[PDB]
Order: C-alpha cells, then structure tokens, then sequence
C-alpha cells in the first residue's frame, strides 16, 4: 500500500533509547 | 585495479619468488567462488533500478531529507542521489567480481569524503542507504553471496564514514 | 596581598659553574595568589623556606584582599 | 531570472549588457507589479486549486487511484496532492522571476528519472498539471491568465 | 551566481516556506530599483574604456609603477593591466545589475589574490585604481548610481585586500 | 595501557625501556588471560549489573528521579540508565588494558565541566558507580572482585 | 567600588585617572543616593524576599527538599535560607558598592568547590537567586530594579 | 578592533576630512541604540551557560554526532565543544556591544576554518549549533536585539563556512 | 572609547561585561549628547583657538620664535600652528569618543622621539596645549569646560 | 625525600659501611607492611573527597570559624580551606607509603608555621581537622593502617604546634 | 600514541559495540607475540651504541658526507648525526614494543620532512644509514624479530622519504 | 653572520685547502682598509639621530606622506619610521665594520619585504629614505668611507626593492 511516513532506524550502538525499556522497568 | 589473481601474482612477484602453494591454494579459492560471483553479477545486473529505488523505499523517503531543508530535496538532488547509489552497487558489483576491493578505494573512496564535506552531503544518511541497499541485494542473491557483497558494501560504507 | 620571604635554594641535582648566589639565597615580593603555586615550587625544587614575613598583605581582611 | 540570464549571456560574450538586453529588463521591472498580483492570485487560492485539480485529475485518470496505480491508498493520493502543491509554488515562483529558470533549476531537469524510479506515469502528472492549468486560468483576467498558463505551459512541456 | 530575486527565492525554498511579505517588500524594492539599474548600466556601456583610462590617469600613470622595475613597466603589463581594469568594471557592472555581489566572488574574487600573489602584482595599488574608477564612474551616472555601483567596488577591494 | 605508559616514561626520558619496566610488561602480558576473564564476566553480565545497580541508586538517591531531579521521566532514566552502560564499558576496557588511561583519556577528564553544564549532581553519578560496583564485585572471586574494584575504585575517585 | 578598580587599572596602566573615570567617580558620587534608596527598600524587606524567594524554589525544584537531597530536614532548610541570607547581603553590598567587586571577593570565589564538597547543587543556587532577583525586582520600580537586577544577575551568571 | 565610534573615526581619518553630518548622523545612530544594547549584553551574560545547553539540546544532542564515532562523542570533545560555544556567544556579545563585527574576524575567524579543518570538526554541525544558539538568544532578548544578535551570529557562521 | 576599553578589559578577563561596566557604557551612552555639543564648541572655533593660543604661547615663550628657535620663520610658524591644529583635533576627538585612547593612540606614544628627533623642546609644546586649553575654557560654560579641560590636562600630562 | 628504604640506605651510608642484616630486618620490615600500605593507599586514594567533607562536617562546621568571623568564612576561605585539608591527606597518604615522615618536613612543615601565623590561620581548629580526618580514615581504611596515617597526622600536628 | 591494545579498543569504541572474536583475535595475537617483542626489546636496548656505529661504519663513513662539504662534516654535525641514529633505533624499538606505529609519525616523523629540509640534511642518506641500522639489528635479533623491527624501520624510511 | 675574515676562512675551508696566496692578499686588504673602517664606525656613531633626522628632512618631510593618508602621517607611524631608519643606518654600520653584507640579508633583508608589504610599508619612499641617508653620511665621513658605506647602503635598497 506504501504508507508515505518517515522509515524507522533501527537503533545504532550506544543509543538514549537503548536504555530506555529498562529506564521504565527500574525505579 | 587488482583482482585476486593479480594481488597473488603481485605479492609473489615483490618476493620475487615462484608460486608456492599457498598462492595456488588462493588461487583454487577464487578459481571456486568465480562462478557464484558470475551468478550473482547477472542476478545484480538484472534488478540495478529496483535495489537502487528499494532502498530509497527503506531508508530516505518520508523522512526529513526528502523534505524541504533536507540534502535530498530537489529533483537535481533526488536525481544525483539515485545515481550516487547507482555507483555505489556498481562499484560493489565491480568489486564482488574481482574478489579484491583495491578497485573501491581507487575509484570510489578516494575523494569521496572530501567531496561530501564540501557538498553538505549527509554522511551518515548515504551510509544508512548503501546498508539496506546491502540488505536487499542480499535479500536478492541468497545468504553467501549476499554476505560476499556485503563485505564491499560495509568497506565502502567504513571507507565512507 | 603580597608576601616577603627569604628562602635559601640549593643545587643538589648538578653542580652549576657560573656564581649563583642570587639563585641559591634570596628575598622577594611574592603575589598572594601566586604564594600557592610559588610554594609548592620551592617544596618540589628543595629548597627551605626561611622567613615568611607579608607586610604588605592585612591579614584577616574579607573585602580588598 | 530575466537579469540572470541576461548578465550571464552577456557575460559569455564578454561584453556588457546591449541595450536592447536592458530595456528588456526594465520592461520587466515595469512588468514587477502585475507579475505580483499573479503571484497573489496563485497563491491565496491554493487549497482549492491544489483539490479541484486532484479531483478532476483522478476523474480523468482513474487507474493511477484505482488499484494497481502507483497513487493507491488515501496516502498514495494525498501524496501525490504534495506534489502538485509542489508544482504550483514552482509555478509561482516561476510567475516571480519572470523567466523559467526557477522551475526548470529546481523540479524540471531530472523529473523523468525521478519518477521513473518511483514507478510513476509522468503523462499523468502532465494531467495533473493540465488540470491545474484549468483551474487557474479559471480563476484570472485574461491577459493573467495567459501569463500564467505560459508557465504552466512550460512545466506541461516539460514532462513530455 | 545569483540576483536578488534568486537570493530571496533560495532563502524561502530553504526555509521551504511560501513567499511572505517580507520578500514581497524585498522583491518591491528591487523592482523600483531595477529601471535606475538598467540605465546606470547602459551609460557604463557607454564609456567603458574612458572610465578605464581615466582611471590609469588618475592613479597609475606617472609613477613608479609605470617606470623601469614596475609592475606595470611593459607593453605586456600594460596590456593586461588595462585587461584587468576592464574585467573590474564588468564585473561592477553584473553585480549592479544582479543587485547581488554573488558574481564578484564567484568570479572575480575566487582565485584572484592567490593569482596576484604569485604573479607580484601589487594589490594597494591595484585597489587605488578600482576606486579611482568607482570615482569616475560615480562621477558619470550620478549619486544614487554612483553608490550603488560603488558598494559592488568596495566588494571587489574588499576581497582584494 | 601498560605498554604506552611504559613506552612514553622511558621515551620523555630519552633511554630504552628499563629491565624492571621490562618484567612489569612481561607480567601484565601474563595476567592478561584473567583480565580477559574479569571482562567476559563484566561483559555478558551487564544487563543485570545496570539494572540492580540503577535500582539500588534510586532506592539510595530518590531525589533525582523525583520530580525536579535531572533524572525524572522515562527518557532521562533511560538516559541515566545509558551513561552507567558508558562506565561499565569504559571500566571493562580499563580492565583489559591494565591501566586506567581508557577510562581517564575517555570518560573522567572534562566530566565535571560536562556534568555541570547538563545540571548533574555528580555525587549521584558516584554512588551509581558504588552500586555498580557493589553488584558487580558481588558477582566474582575474590581476587577478581579486588582487581575489577581497583577499577571501579579509580571511576569513584575521579569523581570526586 | 567603582573607585578601588578605577584606581587598579590607573595603576595596572601606570598612569593618572583619565577624566572620563573621574566623570564615572564623579557620576557615582551623584547617584549615591538612588543606591542608598534601592539598599535601604532591600534591607526593609528582606524576610519577605527570603520566604517567598525559598517557596517558589522548594516549588520550582523539589529535589532539595526530597529524602536523599541537600536541604532535608529543619536545619537544612534553615541553613539554605541562611545562605540566601548571604547571597542577599551580597547582593545589597555590590548594590551600594556601584561595583560587582565585594560580591566577588566574599561570595564567588570558590563557591563551585565548596559546594562541591558539601554537595549542594550549584544550580539550585542560581535558581534560588533567579528567584530572590524576580522577587526582589517585583518590589522595586522599575529603573531601580534594572539596577538591582544586573548585581542579580550578575550573580546568577557567575553560578551557572 | 573598533566599535562603530573608532571605524568613523577611522575613516574620516583615512581621508583627512573632519566629521561632517553623515558621520554625526552615523554616531548619532550607535548612540541611540547603545542603551538597547547594554541591556541585551546584561540579559546575554544572565544566561550564559543556559543558552549554551538549549543550543546542545536542540542540535547536536542525540544525533550521531554524540555517538560513538562522532566528533563530540568523548568527555574531552564535549567540554571543547561547550568551550567553542560558549567562545562564539560570548565574542557575539562583544560584537553587539560594539556594534562592528571587527572583533569577530580578527579574534574568531582568523585561522578558525584551519583549525577546524585540522582537527576533524564538522563545520556544518557547529553552524547550525550557532544557528540554534542564536535561535534561542533571539527568543530571549526580542525581535530588534535578537536581530542584531543574529547579524554577528550570521557573520560568525558566514566566516566558518 | 569606553566601549572598547570596557570590551577589552571584559575579554581579557574572559568574562562578559559586568553590570556596572554595563551602566558605565549607559551613562556615556546618555551623555554623548553633550560630548556631541562640546565637540560643536570646540569645532566651529577653532581659527580663534589657535590662533590666539599661538599668539599667547609666543607671547610667554618668544625664544622659539626667535632666530635659533624651531619654529623661526614664515613656514615654521605655520608648521608650529599645524602642530597645535592636531592637538586640537585630537582634542575634540578624545572630547567624543569619551576617552583619551583616541589622543594616546594617534598622537601622544612617540611624541618624545618625534620632538626629540625634529630638534623641539617639548615643555614649549606644552605651554602650547596650556594656550590652547586657557582659549578654549574660556570659550564654553563651566562644567562643559571642565569636561574638556580634562582632555587638554592629559595632554599637558602626556607632554610631561 | 627518603623511604625506609633510602633511610637504611643513607644510614649505613653516613657511617661508610656494608648492608648488615640488621638493615635487612629493616628492610623486610618495611615490605611485609608495604603491602597493606599500598592496599590502604589504594582505599584512600579512592574515597579522599568523602573523607575530607567528613572531616570538615565533624569539626569545622557549626563553630564560628566556617560561621562569620571566623577565618573559614568567606568562599575563597572555605574554598582554601577544604584545599589546606586536601593537601593534608595527600601528603599522609605519601608519607604513609614511604614509611619515612621526611616528606611531611621537607614539603608541608616547611615554611607552614610562619604562613599560618601570617594570614592569622587558627591552629588549634586545623589540628582539631587533622585529628577528625584522622579517626575518619581510620574507621575508613583499618586498625593496624590506621596507626599509620595515625603517627604521620601527628607528625603534621607536632610540626604544626 | 596508542598500542596494539588501545587501537584495538579504540575501534570497538568508536562503532560503540563490545569487544567481538575477530578483536579478541587480534588480542591473542599480540599476546603471543609480546614475550618475543620484550627480548628483542632488551637485546636492542644491550647494544643501541654499537648498532649505530655499526650503521655509520656500513654507510656513511668514507664517502663524501663525511669529507669536507658534507653535511656530516664537523664534529657538531657528526654528534648530532648519532643523535639523530640513536633516536630513529629508539623510537623503532618503542613503536615495536607496541605493536604500532603512532608513536612515529606522532612524534618521529611529524615535522622531520621539512626540518631535515630546511637544515640541508640529505634525506637519502639517512635513509640508507637507517636501512643499515635496520639489517644490522635483524642480524643481531633473529629472522622474525628483525622483521617486525624493520616494519617500523621501512615506516621511518616511508615517512622520510 | 661573517666578515671578510671569516667568509675567507670559510671558502679556503670549504676547499679544504689551506690559505694560499689569493687568501693572504685578501686579508692584507681588509687588514689596510680596517683602520678606515674603524674611524668612520665611530664618525658614525657620533652622529646616528642627525643623520636620522637629516635624512627625513631631505626626503620624508612636507611631502605626501606625512600629511594626512600618507603611511608616515601619525606619530606612531611617524615613531617607527625614526626607529626603521635607525636600523639601517646601525646595520650598514656592521656591515662597514665586517666588510660583508651577510649581516644585512641575514637581519635586515630577511622578511623585510614581505613585512612591508603587509604593513602597506611604501618602499620607493624608504629606499629614497635610505639614499638620502648615505648621501648625508658620505657627506659626513668623506669620499672613500663615504663609498664603502654606500655600497651596503646600496645593498640594503636593493634587497628592498
Ligand atoms: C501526483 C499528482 C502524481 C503522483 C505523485 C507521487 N509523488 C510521490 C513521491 C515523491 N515525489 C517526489 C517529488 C518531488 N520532490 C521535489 O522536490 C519536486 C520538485 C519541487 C518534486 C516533483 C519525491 C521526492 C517523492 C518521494 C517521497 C518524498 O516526498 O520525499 C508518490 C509516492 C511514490 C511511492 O512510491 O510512494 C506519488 C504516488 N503519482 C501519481 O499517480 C500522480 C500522477
Ligand atoms: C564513482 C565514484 C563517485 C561517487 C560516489 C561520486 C559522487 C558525487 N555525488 C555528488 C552529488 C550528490 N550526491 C548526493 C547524494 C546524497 N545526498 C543525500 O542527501 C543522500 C544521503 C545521498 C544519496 C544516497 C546529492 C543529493 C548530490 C547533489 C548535491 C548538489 O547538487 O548540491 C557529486 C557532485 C557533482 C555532481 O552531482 O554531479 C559527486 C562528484 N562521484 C564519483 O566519482
Ligand atoms: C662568586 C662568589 C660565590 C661563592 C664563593 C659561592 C658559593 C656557593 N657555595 C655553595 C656550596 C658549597 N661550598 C662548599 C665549600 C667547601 N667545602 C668544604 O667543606 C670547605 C669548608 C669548602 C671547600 C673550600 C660545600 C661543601 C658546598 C655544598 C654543600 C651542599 O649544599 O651540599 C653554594 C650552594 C650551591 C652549590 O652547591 O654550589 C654557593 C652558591 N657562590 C658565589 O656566587
Ligand atoms: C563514555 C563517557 C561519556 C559520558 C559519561 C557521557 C554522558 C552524557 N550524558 C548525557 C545526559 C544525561 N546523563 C544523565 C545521568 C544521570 N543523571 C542522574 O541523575 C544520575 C545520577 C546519572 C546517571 C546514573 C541524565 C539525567 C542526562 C540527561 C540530561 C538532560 O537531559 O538534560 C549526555 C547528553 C545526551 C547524549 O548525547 O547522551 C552525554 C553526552 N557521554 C559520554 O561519552
Ligand atoms: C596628530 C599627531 C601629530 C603631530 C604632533 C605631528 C607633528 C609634526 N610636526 C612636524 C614639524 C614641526 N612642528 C613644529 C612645532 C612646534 N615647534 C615649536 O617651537 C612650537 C613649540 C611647536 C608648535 C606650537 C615645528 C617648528 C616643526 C618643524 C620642524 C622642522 O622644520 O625641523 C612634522 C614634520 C613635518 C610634517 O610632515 O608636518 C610632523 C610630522 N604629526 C602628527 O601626525
Ligand atoms: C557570603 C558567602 C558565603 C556562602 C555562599 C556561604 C555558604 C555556606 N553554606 C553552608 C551550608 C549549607 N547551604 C545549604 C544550601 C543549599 N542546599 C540546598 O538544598 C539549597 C538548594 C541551597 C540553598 C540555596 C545547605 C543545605 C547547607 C548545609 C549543608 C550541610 O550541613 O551538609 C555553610 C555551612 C554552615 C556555616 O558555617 O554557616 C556555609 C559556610 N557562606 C558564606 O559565607
Ligand atoms: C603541600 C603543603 C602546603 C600547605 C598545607 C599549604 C597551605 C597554604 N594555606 C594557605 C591558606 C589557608 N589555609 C586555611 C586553613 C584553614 N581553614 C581554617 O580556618 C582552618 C584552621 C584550616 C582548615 C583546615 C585558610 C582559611 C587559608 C586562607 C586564609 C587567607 O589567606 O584568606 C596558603 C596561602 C595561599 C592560599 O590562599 O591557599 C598556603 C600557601 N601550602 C603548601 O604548599
Ligand atoms: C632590523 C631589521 C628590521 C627592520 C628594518 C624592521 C622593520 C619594521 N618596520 C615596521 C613598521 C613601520 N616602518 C615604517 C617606516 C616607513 N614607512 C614610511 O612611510 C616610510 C617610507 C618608512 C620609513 C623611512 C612605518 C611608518 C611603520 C609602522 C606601520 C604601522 O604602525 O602601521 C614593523 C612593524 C612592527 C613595528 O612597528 O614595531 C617592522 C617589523 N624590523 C626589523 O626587524
């Protein structure tokens, strides 16, 4: 169908995000 | 511009030895891989357009270079971006050829950078597209060959970074 | 602020030929804020510090040093 | 522009501008004010330009819409009305600098090859671009009306 | 290589946004100065070599530099002395045309102190004679003319210097 | 590491490497198999080192995950939780080479000025350290634990 | 004052005060009773500024205040109060000093380091004075407190 | 080094003259924007470092250059990253108060472009650091102060590139 | 001016401007009014200024006019009440820019060298500048005199 | 500066003779407690800042000196205060690993009298600091390494009084 | 300046990723070959005096550069010739201690082109003094010793040249 | 840095040949004309600041450049001309005293063209400057101490020019 919005990224090596699942499981 | 065979001859003749049997032993390598690698040019020369705008598909459109602002923006810069990736699977089918990626930075990364920096090209968006370029040709052409593309394909995109 | 000290210095690294005297045994003005890192010089240089006066300083002052 | 090319055809000649060169300039100076009120025209009336335009678009051309067509699925239409609000602001600024070299040095020399790597008919685009042509000389006197479709008569044209 | 129009135009693409009145107010002033442009230009066609010259009589002539050891002593050097004045006021006269000084160090200004550091050209005394001619050309077309020809001078001495 | 301090000490002092630097490296090339082994045992154990040590932090410094704390909100914990990974990575490089120039000549020279300037109290960034090094001198011999904590000793005095 | 560093620079220059620095002394010997005013409606209501200026922080940045953070307890608070009490001090000394200098020589020296061994937050600080200086500004009129917000300012920039 | 006073001043010299009414209408002007630019450079020293943090915050923070392989990835790189930021707010401030950009090229923009080239650093990544950087100063000081902060921020970035 | 002294002395420092520099440039700022109308005085007067100021100073030193003197003779004199006309000038542009690095940095470094090496006697320059301020105080109300007469007192001062 | 080691040595050098055993004993003496030296050496190394800031908050905080009035008053005061104690503990840190307190009178008690007479420093409340900073790394470190940061802080205090 | 270890490190670091095989790999290669590198180190720290000679005694005495008009002529100029010898042995044994060759052209080979250029040093003779340098250490150390100093050796001479 | 003595020794030494007859009679002129040189070194010395001021006032003075845009026009410009005269003066009077005008493109003609030419330095003026300044010396010392002056007088302005 081709949906036009922005392709995802996977994230590179020592990324914010990386640590954030575990950001939201500790206290 | 060396292949395998003329690596081995050239490292054989600055020795200025014979051929011993670690060259032949080389030699019998590439004299096995030669016809994955004739098969996997004619399935890469097959689909050149549709690796190319796949992986524009994957990675460039709908993001923010393909917007206004972006390096990707214009019809001149979409048209020299199609054919910047052009070059990139050419070259890495040039280089899967031969066995022997001297013909990459001879011609490919040997102003590359510089080039770039001077133009405002994103490196690291440019590296992202030769990756899932990567991706699909490997997608393509079955898992060893895919993976014997994708060593020239990640040396172009280490020699890039 | 400034100090005044008297301090005698001597060559134990290497004989120096030339007369040293002025180097060896001397007394000088020394900024306060420079006494620190002057101090510590002497300490590393071996040297034994003699006579600390600081006339020129009024100590126990908050406001103009 | 009118002045860039100007400068840039006397400055191959290594001569200064002729004076035919620059009463074409100042007729075009002259011409400013006119060329700005098109400009206004085209650019306070673009939501219904940009939307009568895709719809008598996908009237006429309904397999680019229909499924198989490259513009499929709600996205693929509204995708594609970026692009014709893309050729309409080249259209403006075409309207502007009084020559076409704002279009064509922005969104005309490559078109074909890039929608040939996105699978793109281009006659349908020249479509696109004929009906929004229509829709704007719809909406102007008639002299602005010319002036304006010689623009869009140069993008038309240089689709095929 | 780029008018005012071209200069707005680019600022607005970049910023992706649509013309504002700010480049309306931009473009307007550029078009009521664009009549007093074209007949300033047309009078500076008019009188290129006398502008030339009157410059060289001006400053140049009759000192060292067109005695024995000058820079300007031969023929040759006379010659491309007279060259290069004339490529000054060309050039002064595409930039009052463009209402940009794009052109001055696209063109003119790109390798022009390198090439007259290596030749030994003197620059103070090629600067004197670029505002010696801004002077007589400021005397020719008037005052508003005059200056806004002799910004485009202050340009080219400015990147000189 | 060993060799490079080695090499730059007797090379400002214009000699050759001294026998006694010569045995030092030699040892050190010896005590590289448990080094490798200390930083297989820090590596494939992270998650859990992280982990444990970012909770224990927050259960000891509950004010910076407070509201008006740097680290308050998903993305600033997970922030938090990223910039402990960086020191257990530089401290398992520091491990390797035997010395602490990696960990100095990476991530302890400008990190006051740095943590200053994001609004980070940089006592917190020492007691998560202590925790990590709490779980992960939980985690080995006792040898090992001493020669890891040496490490882990180095980050926390540099801190402060 | 304005007359100490007038004086240092002559010095530091090795020459007489140049009749503009006597018209700057001159200026300020006008202006000492506008400063007079502006030091005396700060030391009137200086409990006021204190206890709204450390309630709008405690409110802005909860983390002094929180279990585990700087300023917990009774004596805390009153000892983070009482340092705001300096800062004020400070700031009514440099206001009636027409100079920033007797700020600098008590409070601004080495604040960074000493509250580094305390552990205090030094931009909790700067916000407290942000807050003192809104407050303080709030009280004035409106050219006194431009005055008054440069030392506040000034104070602010040298924290942060 | 010279505010708008000394360059007057310099030019009236340059040419003999004594200061006629266009240099007492140009220092007329510098004297009545002087007051709005005391109270920017107050408001500019306020917020120094937070200026300088929203600048990281909005450009360069969790981009690729913060990561590993990037030029402002170690501790060292982003102190000296804070370091040059920090330098070009604070010698804009300087510039706004003098109201000539001077400073700028004599203690900026001297060997900055070499340097920079030198050591690796992405001069596109640091303009628009100082285009952020300007950003933020402008929403903090207004629409005329931001503006004439954002004249030398411009220069500063024209000079880099 | 103020404005670069106060700029360069901020830069060395590697701080911004204080406030109180910030106000010292505010208060130039205001009155450059009255610098601008003293500069007037001073400017519109000048054949009176010198002329009377070389008459008084060959007056009260007639040995430099006599034969033997420096300034003996038609030109000399006239190049005497040259020199006097750049001291004036000077005058009036340290009287603007608000500070003497306008006077110091054209026409006061090497003035010894330069007298020294054309054969002048330097006091007599300085019973010169004493005429010329005598003619020009004379000349304005009080405190604008006393604002010049600062400028004039740096150059008698720079004399000797 | 002399170790144990370099104190055998120079004694049994003053009077010209050999190494006898009895310097030997010494000697390994000095090794068998060099090893918890460097152990506690290592522990102090790493906790300096926290042993420091419980030193001060033990004595030095609600007296009158870190109050007004006292010689710990103002920020550059407390600021070279917590630098007077720091220094302390480093030089006891030496001390302790050299087993010799040459170092402590050869660079802290050297000219430290006169210097604390001078600025007025009060020695009874830096010896109290002393003594506080004492028992802290003694709870901190051990027992047996405790005694021996124990004799070298009152080196310090014995050479302070 | 970095070894074996720490470019290795610095690779993983700057892809952001953890210590993979073909890095462990290379650790185990250099771990292998450290105990050959420390003997060939104290064996060319035994004899740095004699190979120099050795070198100068093979190529530069008795020819032209030691008579007069030599640049090895003086004795200032044959002391700082040793020096400079004794310097290239030094260096080469520290770049194969570790096993890489930043140290030379960080501080060897940095500015050696253009000082030697503009003393006048003749660059292929100290290349070929160096080339004897080298032979004569690869016959004092062995076959693969010899080798992996005259990498370095073939490094200095690269740079030089 | 050289004299007659030196530069004879140099080239008697760069033969390798001991002093012939060539060599002795050079030296027996310099050591016959040393005399002349001494005297005329002092008659110099007496009268360095007339000569100076001589010369500007042969040359320099009520011309151009010192009334208002000339490059002698302020009393620093005009403190430095003093001061570059001086020099020349000094310098010819080493090279008179040595005999060789090594010292003068060793210390005076070194960078001295590329100075001025940066400074916007006139060097027809200073070469008229030094002209007039041996024409005033010659005058002093007489004629043939007054040719032995001018010859490195006439050094100094062609290695200016
Ligand atoms: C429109 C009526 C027709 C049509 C359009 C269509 N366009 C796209 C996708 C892209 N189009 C562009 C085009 C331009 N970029 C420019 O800068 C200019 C000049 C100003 C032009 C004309 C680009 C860059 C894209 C890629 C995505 C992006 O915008 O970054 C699509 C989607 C193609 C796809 O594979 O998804 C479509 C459908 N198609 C039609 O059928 C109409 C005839
Ligand atoms: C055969 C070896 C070889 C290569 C690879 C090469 C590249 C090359 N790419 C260029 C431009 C370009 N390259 C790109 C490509 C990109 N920019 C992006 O935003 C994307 C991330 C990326 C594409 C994936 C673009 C947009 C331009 C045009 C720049 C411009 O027109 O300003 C140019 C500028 C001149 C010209 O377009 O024709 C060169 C020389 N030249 C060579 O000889
Ligand atoms: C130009 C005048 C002048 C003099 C004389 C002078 C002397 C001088 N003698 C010194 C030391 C000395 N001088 C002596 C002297 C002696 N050996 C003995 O025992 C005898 C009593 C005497 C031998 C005749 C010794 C032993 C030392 C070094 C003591 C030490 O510091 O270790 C030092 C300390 C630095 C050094 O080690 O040399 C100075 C400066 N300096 C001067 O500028
Ligand atoms: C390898 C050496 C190295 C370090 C250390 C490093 C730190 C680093 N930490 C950051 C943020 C951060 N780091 C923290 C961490 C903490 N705050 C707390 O309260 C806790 C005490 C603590 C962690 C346990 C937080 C909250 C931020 C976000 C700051 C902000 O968003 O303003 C950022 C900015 C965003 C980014 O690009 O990641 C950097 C560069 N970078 C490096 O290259
Ligand atoms: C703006 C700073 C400035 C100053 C001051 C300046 C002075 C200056 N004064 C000169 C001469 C002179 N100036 C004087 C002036 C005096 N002799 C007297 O007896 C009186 C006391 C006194 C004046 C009242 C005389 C007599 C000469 C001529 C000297 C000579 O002919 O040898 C000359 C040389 C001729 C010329 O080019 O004008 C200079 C450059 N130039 C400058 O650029
Ligand atoms: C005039 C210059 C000057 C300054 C700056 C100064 C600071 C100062 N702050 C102190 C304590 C303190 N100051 C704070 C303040 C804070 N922590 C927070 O939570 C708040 C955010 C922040 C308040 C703005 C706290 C909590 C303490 C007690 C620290 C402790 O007891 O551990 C003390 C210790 C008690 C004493 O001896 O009075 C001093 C000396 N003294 C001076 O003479
Ligand atoms: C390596 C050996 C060594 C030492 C120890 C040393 C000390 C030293 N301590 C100083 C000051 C000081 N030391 C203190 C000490 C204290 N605060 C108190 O009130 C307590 C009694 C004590 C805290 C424990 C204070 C308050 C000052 C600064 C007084 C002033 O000058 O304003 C100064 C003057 C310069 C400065 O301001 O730092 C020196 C040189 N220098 C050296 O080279
Ligand atoms: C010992 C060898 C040696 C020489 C000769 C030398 C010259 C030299 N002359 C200079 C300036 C100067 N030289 C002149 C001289 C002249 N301009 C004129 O108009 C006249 C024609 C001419 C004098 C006869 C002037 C006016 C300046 C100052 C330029 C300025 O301040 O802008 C400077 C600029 C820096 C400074 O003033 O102190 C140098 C380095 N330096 C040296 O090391």
């Amino acid at each position: 169908v081709r949906r036009f919005r922005t392709p995802d990224r996977v994230p590179q090596a020592g990324d914010p995000a990386l640590f954030l699942n575990m950001a939201r499981s500790a206290q | 511009m060396q292949d395998a065979i003329t690596s081995v001859i050239n490292s054989a003749d600055v020795q200025g030895k014979y051929l011993d049997g670690s060259a032949m032993d080389k030699l019998k390598a590439y004299f096995t891989t030669g016809a994955l690698r004739v098969r996997a040019a004619s399935t890469i020369s097959a689909n050149a357009a549709a690796i190319v705008k796949e992986a524009v598909a994957k990675s460039l459109l709908y993001s923010d270079v393909t917007r206004p602002g972006g390096n990707m923006y214009t019809t001149r810069r979409y048209a020299a971006c199609i054919r910047d990736l052009d070059y990139y699977l050419r070259y890495a089918t040039y280089a899967m050829l031969a066995g022997d990626p001297s013909i990459l930075d001879e011609r490919v990364l040997n102003g590359l950078k510089e080039t770039y920096n001077s133009l405002g090209v994103p490196v690291g968006s440019t590296v992202q597209a030769i990756q899932a370029m990567k991706e699909v040709t490997a997608g393509l052409v079955g898992a060893d060959a895919g993976r014997e593309m994708g060593v020239y394909f990640d040396y172009i995109c280490s020699g890039l970074s | 602020r400034m100090f005044k000290i008297t301090a005698c210095v001597p060559s134990q690294s290497r004989i120096r030929t030339q007369r040293e005297l002025q180097n060896t045994y001397f007394t000088k003005l020394v900024p306060y804020d420079n006494w620190f890192r002057e101090q510590q010089r002497i300490m590393k240089m071996g040297g034994k510090i003699v006579k600390v006066q600081l006339a020129t300083g009024k100590p126990g002052t908050n406001t103009g040093l | 522009s009118i002045v860039t090319k100007s400068i840039v055809n006397a400055d191959a000649e290594a001569r200064y501008l002729s004076p035919g060169e620059l009463d074409r300039i100042k007729a075009f100076v002259t011409s400013g004010e006119s060329r700005l009120r098109i400009a206004e025209t085209l650019t306070g009336s673009r939501e219904r330009i940009i939307k009568s335009a895709g719809d008598a678009l996908f009237q006429k051309r309904p397999d680019v819409v229909s499924p198989g067509g490259n513009a499929y699925g709600e996205e693929m239409t509204a995708t594609c009305l970026r692009d014709m609000d893309y050729y309409l602001r080249l259209i403006t600024y075409g309207v502007v600098a009084g020559d076409v070299t704002p279009i064509e040095e922005i969104g005309l020399v490559g078109v074909r090859e890039m929608y040939k790597s996105l699978g793109t008919p281009v006659d349908a685009v020249a479509q696109a671009v004929r009906e929004m042509k229509a829709v704007a000389t719809g909406m102007m006197s008639g002299d602005d009306a010319a002036e304006a479709g010689a623009y869009f008569d140069y993008v038309i044209g240089a689709m095929e």
